[PDB]
């Protein structure tokens, strides 16, 4: 299971470039900030609703324990 | 001594007078008949909690 | 089924982040323990070797070893004799055994005072709020012959008798020896006994936030300049028509 | 399931329930000796290995 | 020639992490296995000095701990490493186990079964350790559990006398508990070179599901400089916690000295067993309770045989995404409940919360995956 | 099983197509299946023009993910232009396996 | 304990049916006026402060539990009564308890 024995592959090409010939942060605050947006957006419509429920039960339970002793 | 002066200064705010008003009403009813059940430890507890909360902000200033 | 009162929070001079313990409230706090608290409570883990550089000079507290001389054990032909005491020796314990305590103190063994700070909800503000609290019994509660009323204590009735009031002690300096300030300088002495580490470690947490600072955006730079070859590659697929 | 349904796997099962039965019998009896299991060491009074 | 290839010893490390195919899109959720590797390794070097200066005797059991804190040079540093580096170890382990399920990683039959054995083994080591310090919580956990394995149908009576090595907790206790809590780490560094030898024959998975042999990448230098950055970021968090606020996690009931007589007011365990304690306490009777506590570790095994789906992993599946988050939200309601008294209103939520841990796994994920198959025609 | 509701089954199927997100990477439904011993056979029964395409749709959509981006909106795989290329080769590897197994039973 | 007979009569005045676990002391210890006891409580194990109890036994504030003088339980959540130590009253003045 080494590199010369893995698969067979046809007519495709690639176009690399050196590390010492370019820059590491092309655009740091103009791409990353709109990026985090579409990510979180697309996904915080099915991660938040489950955790609202644990908050509603938490406040209903300490309220009852408190008023059963202190009238 | 400096605490003795500040305690009545910190009892001046109305956050602590109302629970103080509550303490007397049950206190006279309890002593009116030896047949009552309430012990005013509860109505005591509201008064000390409110008083000692407001004493905290200041007393360390009015020391030495 | 009885409720418990929680001590509030106070602005101590050693409260958070970077601030230390002022060694004058501690210098003036052993004495309040020494001439009031001690004749009942023990400090066995705490020894006179400890205070050589926190509150007193080496001979200044050495002279406190001669104030009381501890009983000794087996030596030649005349053992059980008395020795003046030296730097090594521990805080002398009051009774022959702890079982003597129930004899004189109503069957209530006094808690030790080495960890009393850490072994309590509250902390160094539960003890302070205990001291000034002692109050009046309300209308309709009975007590034993030897019990006292305190709305902070969980049972609301503690054997101990109020050991601080006005003019109890004479400070060696002349600060007004009042109940308000004797209580504070006891709550400071015990805390440092709970931890002797509280000041050495606040200084290794500031010289470390600086090594990380220098080295944690330089590994980030190497990492970023190996993945650029890999992050800027385009690709083909023209198949045979 | 359906890959294992048939008469041949039931036949192998009834053929090797000798194997499973002897395997389990030997294992159960060995589990008595291994842990100094007195509670079945007494069911036969013939092994007086407890001194 | 090439030295690494032809030497009989270098030939082995070259195939293991210098030069093996690795996938391109591996995320940072794949960094936790190596953190555990780092995490396991601290705990053996620390735990060495805690027995070298350690004294195994009954009379000094409380006093040996408070002693070592102040008297010993650099002892106050090293003691809180053993107790705080073991709450780290249990937060890189619920992240690792959770991650595999989401991306369908249990279709490695060999390695998902050698891992559920490692999960029981480290639970045991932790639960002896709490019981060494001895003080008025170590004793009052020990009675609770030790007593309850006496409700075995035919053997429970005979076992509590052997582990006690006496009628009950005794001087011998330091001798045995240290003896078995000492032993456990060294069986765990053996089932880890076997857990990894069954994976070097298929390689890693990736957060897509599909199988990717058309672009592999070496393992150097691309994941040996992403793995370093990860570990450093971790020493930073582990050190904010022992030089600023060490005591934030424990309980201030431990210190009270060694007394058989005294009554601890509010018994309760360390924070990472508080979901176990809420199960055992939820059901009437001795014998049915112990069965509901072994069920959970034993439930992970029924994993590969409940899979009903055409795709592997939840990345492309919206409906089954939502449940994931429910099982997790509902394992935060068993940590809050378990650290309080039985309660007037805490019994009803308290044992509604538990069954549901069971209902979803055994009934609702298999059914819901079918409606996904039927809804895009396989 | 329903007829007048088959408009609604179409409606729910167009919503679940978009909520799952393999079209923003260019893939097709048959690209996603899990490869066991029965799907590993039906792949080497494909002509060459069909097999070469599948190896480029799986390498361009596993590079967009190393970079945490998505393809432009004009190149999203529509709903009524997805062709099931690997379906017919897979009903046949299966029904030849129910036959070798009810022979050992009779 | 070198028990006082008045406390045995306090124990025997208990009505049987209300009791959570049937363990009468007259069969527990061959000596009513002596008792041998193990500290642990059947539910969890915590040990009371000495000389406590409204009814004359032991009081564990762990969960408001009250254990009887001879090793019995009257209130929950404690399952049963206190385990009886192995013993043998062989000598009248040199007891072998175990
Ligand atoms: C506090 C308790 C822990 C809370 C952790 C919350 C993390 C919140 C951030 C993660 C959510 C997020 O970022 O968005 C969802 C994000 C989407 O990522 P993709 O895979 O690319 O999907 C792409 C299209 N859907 O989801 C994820 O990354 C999930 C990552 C795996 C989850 C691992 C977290 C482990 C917590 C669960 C543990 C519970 C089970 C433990 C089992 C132990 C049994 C005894
Ligand atoms: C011999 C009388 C006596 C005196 C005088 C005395 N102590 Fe106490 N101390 C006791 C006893 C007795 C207790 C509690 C024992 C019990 O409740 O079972 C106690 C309790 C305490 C406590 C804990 C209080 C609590 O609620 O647990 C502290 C702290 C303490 N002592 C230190 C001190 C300090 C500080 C002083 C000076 C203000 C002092 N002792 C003076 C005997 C004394
Ligand atoms: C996964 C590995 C381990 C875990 C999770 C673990 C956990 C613990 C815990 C939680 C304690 C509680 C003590 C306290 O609260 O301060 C403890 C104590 C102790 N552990 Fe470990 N431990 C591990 C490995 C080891 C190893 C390898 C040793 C080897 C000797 C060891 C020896 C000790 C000793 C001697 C104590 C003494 C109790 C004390 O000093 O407080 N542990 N351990
Ligand atoms: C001491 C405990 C453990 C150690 C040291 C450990 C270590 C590792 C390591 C180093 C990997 C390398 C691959 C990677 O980093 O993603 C890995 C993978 C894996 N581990 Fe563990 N692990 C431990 C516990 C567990 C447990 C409890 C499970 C429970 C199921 C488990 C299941 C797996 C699986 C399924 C993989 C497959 C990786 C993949 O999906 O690509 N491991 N483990
Ligand atoms: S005796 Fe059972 S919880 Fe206290």
């Amino acid at each position: 299971r080494e590199f010369g024995h893995l698969t067979r592959m046809r007519h495709v090409i690639t176009y690399s470039l050196s590390p010492f010939e370019q820059r590491a942060f092309p655009h740091y605050f103009t791409k990353g900030i709109p990026n985090v947006l579409r990510r979180t957006r697309a996904c915080i419509l099915r991660v938040a609703p489950p955790f609202v429920v644990f908050y509603l039960v938490y406040t209903w339970g300490t309220q009852e324990f408190e008023k059963s002793k202190r009238k | 001594d400096p605490l003795t002066t500040v305690r009545e200064q910190c009892e001046q705010i109305e956050k602590c007078i109302k629970a103080r008003e509550r303490l007397e009403l049950c206190d006279q009813r309890v002593s009116s008949r030896s047949q009552t059940e309430e012990d005013c430890t509860e109505e005591l507890f509201d008064f000390l909690h409110a008083r000692d909360h407001c004493v905290a902000h200041k007393l360390f200033n009015s020391l030495k | 089924t009885d409720l418990e009162l929680h001590a509030p929070s106070y602005p101590w001079s050693h409260r958070g982040l970077l601030s230390s313990l002022d060694h004058t409230s501690i210098r003036r706090g052993f004495q309040v323990y020494k001439q009031v608290c001690s004749s009942c409570h023990s400090m066995d883990y705490v020894a006179y070797r400890h205070l050589v550089g926190v509150c007193y000079t080496e001979e200044e507290a050495k002279a406190l070893a001669e104030e009381v001389e501890v009983q000794d054990g087996p030596n030649e032909d005349g053992e059980m004799f008395m020795r003046p005491g030296k730097l090594s020796d521990y805080f002398p314990k009051p009774y022959p055994n702890p079982e003597a305590a129930r004899a004189a103190n109503n069957g209530a063994l006094p808690p030790d005072l080495s960890y009393i700070v850490r072994a309590r909800h509250g902390g160094e503000d539960y003890v302070f709020s205990l001291l000034t609290g002692y109050c009046e019994p309300p209308t309709g509660v009975s007590l034993r012959e030897g019990l006292y009323f305190n709305p902070y204590f969980p049972g609301q009735a503690i054997a101990m008798a109020p050991p601080i009031y006005n003019e109890v002690l004479e400070f060696d300096d002349g600060t007004p020896a009042t109940m308000s300030q004797v209580a504070k300088d006891v709550c400071t002495f015990l805390r440092w006994a709970s931890e002797p580490e509280h000041d050495h470690r606040k200084r290794m947490g500031l010289k470390m936030l600086m090594m990380m600072g220098l080295l944690l955006p330089l590994v980030y730079a190497m990492k970023r300049h190996k993945w650029s070859v890999l992050k800027s590659r385009k690709l083909a697929y023209r198949p045979p028509k | 399931l359906s890959r294992f349904l048939g008469p041949r796997y039931r036949e192998l099962a009834r053929n090797w329930i000798p194997t499973a039965s002897m395997w389990g019998a030997v294992g159960a009896v060995g589990l008595v000796w291994a842990t100094d299991w007195r509670l079945i060491l007494d069911w036969v009074p013939y092994i007086n290995g407890k001194f | 020639t090439n030295i690494r290839k032809s030497h009989p010893l270098m030939k082995i490390i070259n195939n293991a992490f210098i030069d093996l195919p690795a996938p391109s899109n591996i995320s940072s959720w794949w960094n936790f296995g190596s953190l555990l590797g780092i995490c396991l390794i601290l705990q053996i070097l620390t735990g060495l000095f805690l027995a070298m200066h350690y004294t195994s005797d009954t009379t000094t059991a409380f006093s040996s701990v408070t002693h070592i804190c102040r008297d010993v040079n650099y002892g106050w540093v090293i003691r809180y490493l053993h107790a705080n580096g073991a709450s780290m170890f249990f937060i890189c382990l619920f992240i690792h186990v959770g991650r595999g399920l989401y991306y369908g990683s249990y279709m490695f039959l060999e390695t998902w079964n050698i891992g559920v054995v490692l999960l029981f083994t480290v639970m045991a080591t932790a639960f002896m350790g709490y019981v060494l310090p001895w003080g008025q919580m170590s004793f009052w956990g020990a009675t609770v559990i030790t007593n309850l394995l006496s409700a075995i149908p035919y053997i429970g009576t005979d076992l509590v006398e052997w582990i006690w090595g006496g009628f009950s907790v005794d001087k011998a206790t330091l001798t045995r508990f240290f003896a078995f809590h000492f032993i456990l780490p060294f069986i765990i560094t053996a089932l880890a070179a076997v857990h990894l030898l069954f994976l070097h024959e298929t390689g890693s998975n990736n957060p897509t599901g599909i199988s990717s042999d058309m672009d592999k990448i070496p393992f150097h230098p691309y994941y040996t400089i992403k793995d370093i950055l990860g570990a450093l970021f971790m020493m930073l968090i582990l050190l904010i916690l022992v030089l600023f606020s060490p005591d934030l996690l424990g309980d201030p009931d431990n210190y009270t000295p060694a007394n058989p007589l005294n009554t601890p007011p509010h018994i309760k365990p360390e924070w990472y067993f508080l979901f176990a304690y809420a199960i055992l306490r939820s059901i009437p009777n001795k014998l049915g309770g112990v069965l509901a506590l072994v069920a959970s570790i034993l439930i992970l095994i029924l994993m590969p045989m409940l899979h009903t789906s055409k795709q592997r992993s939840m990345m492309f599946r919206p409906l089954s995404q939502c449940l994931f988050w429910m099982l997790v939200a509902d394992l935060i309601t068993l940590t809050w409940i378990g650290g309080q008294p039985v309660e007037h209103p805490f019994i009803i939520i308290g044992q509604l919360a538990s069954i549901l841990y069971f209902l979803i796994i055994l009934v609702l994920m298999p059914i819901t995956s079918i409606i996904e198959n039927n809804l895009l025609k396989w | 099983a329903v007829a007048a509701s088959s408009k609604w089954l179409e409606g729910i199927r167009k919503w679940y197509y978009n909520a799952a997100g393999f079209n923003k990477l260019g893939l097709m439904r048959d690209d996603t299946i899990y490869e066991d011993d029965d799907v590993k056979e039906a792949i080497r029964r494909l002509p060459e023009n069909l097999y070469n395409d599948r190896v480029f749709r799986i390498k361009r959509a596993l590079d967009l993910t190393m970079r945490q981006q998505i393809l432009p909106k004009e190149q999203w795989t529509k709903y009524e232009e997805d062709k099931f290329y690997l379906e017919p080769y897979l009903k046949e590897v299966i029904r030849e396996r129910k036959e070798r197994e009810e022979w050992a039973k009779k | 304990r070198h028990r006082t007979k008045k406390e045995i009569d306090q124990e025997a005045a208990v009505e049987v049916s209300q009791l959570r676990d049937p363990q009468h002391d007259l069969e527990r210890v061959k000596k009513p006026e002596w008792v041998i006891l193990i500290g642990v409580c059947t539910h969890l194990g915590c040990v009371p402060i000495a000389n406590a109890g409204d009814f004359g036994g032991y009081y564990c504030p762990c969960h408001g539990s009250h254990y009887d003088a001879s090793g019995r339980i009257r209130k929950g959540p404690a399952p049963l009564n206190l385990e009886v130590p192995t013993y043998e009253f062989t000598s009248d003045d040199l007891v072998i308890v175990g």
